[PDB]
């Protein structure tokens, strides 16, 4: 009984009325976007949870144009159980752990959405709403992902109740969007004038060319001294195992294998390390070779000598 | 706020020793948090047992 | 002041190409 | 708390915050935070009584959880 | 009719009859 | 030491290609803008657009509402604007 | 010019086609588009975006899987090295001793570590004609020195 | 037993990495219908297109004749109908 | 029957798009 009674509650009600969706969308694209910063079984992982944050998205469009608070209901109870429950599963962590707030403020985004309800006027761009700059930067970014632009109107079509096609419901947003970004640079240039025939200011030249001429210059160099970079940094430690000392003498016959091996071989310490280099501290790159080469890195070739291996 | 900074201690002193005296300790505070905000106004003078 | 209003201006030209300027 | 200790610990009030104090009448109910304050006591009751060298963010959370008590109290 | 209705547009709609 | 023994799939090459991939379409993403901005200038250097986002703002009015039949009525005019450029210029016109 | 009048014929066959599919089968107006018509273009928009990046990894990583062809080690070096000093007990076999398990042979084995399941499964997953024999020798003439 | 030792050419590399550039191609290839539809619903929405067929298909005919004088006048009618979008609006007409 | 024919009109309309919509 009761909790038909909370069921009625959420779903009947006598509540106001928001539209939180950009908010949540917003939510779940820092998600997608740490998670796909997250690829570090672990690239299966982090591909399944891409398939997923997509799929939430996609579903979660869908009861918002169809207006659902039952959908968004079970969506919720679903989602969070679901998500909860994928911390189980965590054999393939800080991405992780910001992957889980960001998913708390998207649930709780959308419970608002649910105790809330649906406003009557859902439709409309939310960056094409007004014509000061923070909208048209939004809308551009925004609309300037590559799939995004395409995703909406086709999944905005199959929800929303039209009589036209897909190409018809393509061609009212790109017009839409094209008269937005038009609207809002016609309400700046009204807002802040400059005179006629005057130089349009050097400064704004400067700022806006200054910009592509980096942009273009992170295209080219910075990837390349970002690779090198990386490439430069020697990993991990690397030494010698054993100290194989075949002092192949006789010509004939080489011998003398007197050899040794781990046991014998001492990665030299933090300490000993300073002792090498300060023995050949006085030689510039002597002491060099040794302090550059990483502590526990120096092995100590400790050779055996005795014998019994016969000379052949 | 004086009568809270003890039950804060009175919780603490459970935590860190270890121990069955420690459980009563993490009990009396439980207990002088739900039933506390009443007797931080009536024993004030009222019987402070 | 005005220069941080003419720089305001100036990034956001620069943006207004970011979607046909 | 659920970002700090996982498992049993926590994804019972996290679990019930985003389906059943969020989800509801406007303020939660008196049930839930009696329900939050009596698991977080369980929860350190059963930590106390060994998980070994058990953490405390629980202290943290029954004395949020009675701030707020107070604050609703007063009204 | 769609196929007829979608394709009726003609100069008359784009008269300047008082477009508030 | 050695130089790259990383993990996560291939630190060497699963991942860094992929974000290879990734940047180059991105390039194509964004070089689909300033490449090629002066092929519309004939019909993008319109000056008011209000009367037109009326006219895209009542598409989505009458979505809502579900008069799906003046959509396409609406629609026509859309296309007609955007048919003719002649009209956009009258449509588009500062004041009047 | 040529490719120009190629371009109009091209584009205005395209609208014929479409334009003569409208005055066959006709649609009324104010009448949603169907809601079947969105699901099914729709649908397959998707489903051929899925197949742009999931379909590729899942064929991909599926052949990777694949552990293609059979790898026997062709010797048994065993070199037990016992002296601190001077390693040897060298005594060790090659491919005549070393024996490929024939497909009865991999049964034995499953069979008898079958109660451990992953013993068992171990044995069984590999291949027949995978485990191979270590028949390692051990006598010596070899001396120790 | 190993993962990868198959044959044609480097089963690992050559023919894939060929199969590769043909996918990323081909869907360049693709893209190039459903990306810029919007850049033409202002030459491309257009009810009746038989007058223009009619004026291509008599282009066919000219030169099946070799009568090319006429090819390139009847070139002519077919620029000057996409260079001014308005005679395209009069000569599309649904009925007349 | 009309379920049949719904269903090769809508391919028609995505193949449809398959060039310039």
């Amino acid at each position: 009984p009761l909790r038909r009674f909370f069921h009625d509650i959420l779903h009947t009600k006598y509540r106001a009325a928001t539209d939180v969706y950009a908010l949540m969308f917003l939510a779940d694209v820092v998600d997608f976007i740490i998670i796909i910063f997250g690829f570090w079984q672990v690239p299966e992982a982090f591909l399944v949870m891409l398939l997923i944050q997509f799929s939430t998205m996609v579903v979660d469009r869908a009861l918002y144009l169809r207006k659902t608070v039952l959908g968004k209901l079970a969506f919720q109870v679903a989602l969070v159980l679901a998500i909860h429950l994928w911390m189980f599963f965590i054999l393939p962590n800080v991405v992780a752990q910001l992957w889980y707030f960001v998913k708390c403020i998207y649930f709780a985004l959308s419970a608002y959405q649910i105790r809330c309800g649906y406003p009557t006027r859902i439709l409309g761009n939310f960056l094409t709403k007004k014509y000061n700059h923070l909208n048209l930067f939004l809308f551009q970014g925004f609309r300037l992902v590559p799939f995004l632009v395409e995703l909406r109107a086709v999944m905005d079509w199959v929800w929303t109740d039209t009589t036209l096609s897909l190409s018809s419901w393509m061609c009212v947003e790109d017009i839409y969007a094209n008269i937005f970004i038009i609207k809002c640079s016609r309400e700046t240039e009204k807002k802040y004038p400059q005179p006629k025939g005057q130089k349009k200011k050097k400064i704004v030249k400067y700022g806006m060319g200054g910009l592509i001429i980096l942009f273009l210059i992170a295209i080219i160099w910075f990837p390349l001294l970002f690779m090198s970079l990386v490439r430069s940094v020697v990993g991990v430690v690397n030494q010698p195992i054993d100290v194989t000392v075949t002092l192949k003498l006789g010509g004939y016959e080489p011998l003398f294998t007197m050899s040794a091996q781990q046991p014998s071989i001492i990665p030299f310490t933090a300490q000993a390390y300073e002792e090498l280099s300060r023995q050949f501290d006085p030689q510039p790159l002597a002491m060099q070779f040794i302090s550059q080469y990483s502590p526990e890195d120096i092995v100590t070739a400790q050779i055996e000598g005795s014998s019994g291996a016969l000379w052949r | 706020y004086l009568f809270w900074l003890v039950l804060v201690v009175v919780f603490v002193t459970g935590a860190t020793r270890i121990s069955i005296f420690g459980l009563g300790y993490l009990l009396a505070c439980f207990y002088l948090l739900l039933f506390g905000t009443a007797l931080l106004q009536r024993d004030t003078r009222a019987r402070l047992v | 002041c005005c220069e941080s209003s003419d720089c305001l201006e100036i990034c956001m030209e620069c943006c207004g190409i970011c979607f046909p300027s | 708390n659920h970002m700090v200790t996982a498992s049993a610990g926590s994804l019972v009030l996290p679990v019930l915050v985003f389906l059943w104090a969020m989800l509801s009448i406007p303020r939660p109910s008196k049930r839930f935070w009696m329900t939050a304050i009596v698991f977080t006591e369980i929860a350190v009751v059963v930590k106390y009584l060994f998980t070994d060298g058990y953490i405390k963010y629980d202290l943290v959370q029954l004395m949020a959880l009675f701030f707020h008590r107070s604050q609703l109290l007063c009204y | 009719d769609h196929a007829t209705v979608i394709h009726s547009g003609d100069y008359f709609l784009f008269e300047s009859d008082s477009e508030e | 030491k050695v130089s790259p023994p990383s993990l996560g799939f291939l630190a060497g090459y699963g991942i860094m290609g992929l974000y290879v991939s990734i940047v180059l379409v991105i390039g194509k993403f964004v070089h689909g803008f300033f490449s090629e901005i002066s092929h519309s200038i004939m019909f993008e250097e319109l000056p008011c657009v209000d009367r037109i986002l009326k006219l895209c703002q009542d598409i989505f009015l009458v979505r809502e509402t579900r008069e799906l039949e003046l959509e396409e009525e609406l629609y026509a005019k859309l296309i007609f604007l955007y048919r003719s450029p002649e009209t956009m210029i009258k449509w588009t016109r500062e004041k009047e």
